[PDB]
């Protein structure tokens, strides 16, 4: 047996037979943490148009 | 980037805007930061998704009995606190925090 | 009465010990749906 951080791949599944997989593994995106706006069309918001 | 830690540096520095891996693998490195300034957009959104496992001999005849066995794990809540080991961090990738600047 | 399901079907250990699997071909949890709840402020009048 190989336990590991093994991937699973099509090739590698055609040598040696894997388990159902316990870790799931994609292609992410990292990014910076955002600061956050505040609705630049904030003054007109506190309210409704009908008032 | 050559080294995944040295990335990371030149993404909190701004030289970068975006690393792009393994989501088992950087999920736990985005979870595990001090700050929290790190957060992923693979929230469901991982291309190409496969998972890990057990290698085996192609006719080891362990296949049945790891697969009921890991799936008894997969199907009780067993995977999930050793998910709250290791593999998590303080830093919580989902928001959970409002900022008035 | 047929030889192979292809539809969602969520793998588990039960039926995992009469059948054969396959690797998935999606990956999907199980969150909980309620009906969104429209924001609206009582403040019942001025006097409040
Ligand atoms: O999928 C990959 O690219 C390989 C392999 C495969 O099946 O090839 N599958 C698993 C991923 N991986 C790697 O080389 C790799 C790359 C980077 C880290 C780790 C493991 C732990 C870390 C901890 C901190 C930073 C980086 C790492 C493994």
């Amino acid at each position: 047996m190989a336990i590991g951080s093994l991937t699973i791949n099509e090739e590698r599944s055609e040598i040696v037979d894997f388990s159902v997989p316990f870790v799931e593994t994609g292609i992410s995106v990292m990014v910076a943490r955002s600061n956050g706006t505040v609705s630049p069309s904030a003054f007109l918001e506190p309210y409704s148009p009908a008032v | 980037q050559p080294r995944v830690e040295e990335a990371l540096t030149q993404l909190k520095a701004g030289k970068l805007d975006a690393f792009i891996y393994d989501a088992a693998v950087l999920n736990y490195m985005a979870r595990k930061d001090e700050g929290c300034k790190l957060v992923t957009i693979g929230s469901g959104k991982v291309f190409a998704t496969t998972g890990y496992g057990i290698a085996l001999h192609k006719g080891s005849r362990w296949k049945r009995p790891i697969d009921l066995a890991l799936l008894q794990f997969l199907g009780d809540d067993e995977i999930e606190m050793l998910e709250r080991l290791w593999l998590s961090g303080i830093c919580h990738n989902d928001k959970i925090e409002v900022m008035s600047s | 009465q047929a030889d192979m399901i292809v539809a969602p079907l969520t793998i588990n250990n039960e039926r995992a010990q009469y059948i054969e699997f396959s690797k998935p071909f999606k990956y999907q949890g199980l969150t909980i749906l309620v009906k969104k709840e429209i924001p609206r402020s009582t403040l019942d009048s001025f006097m409040q």
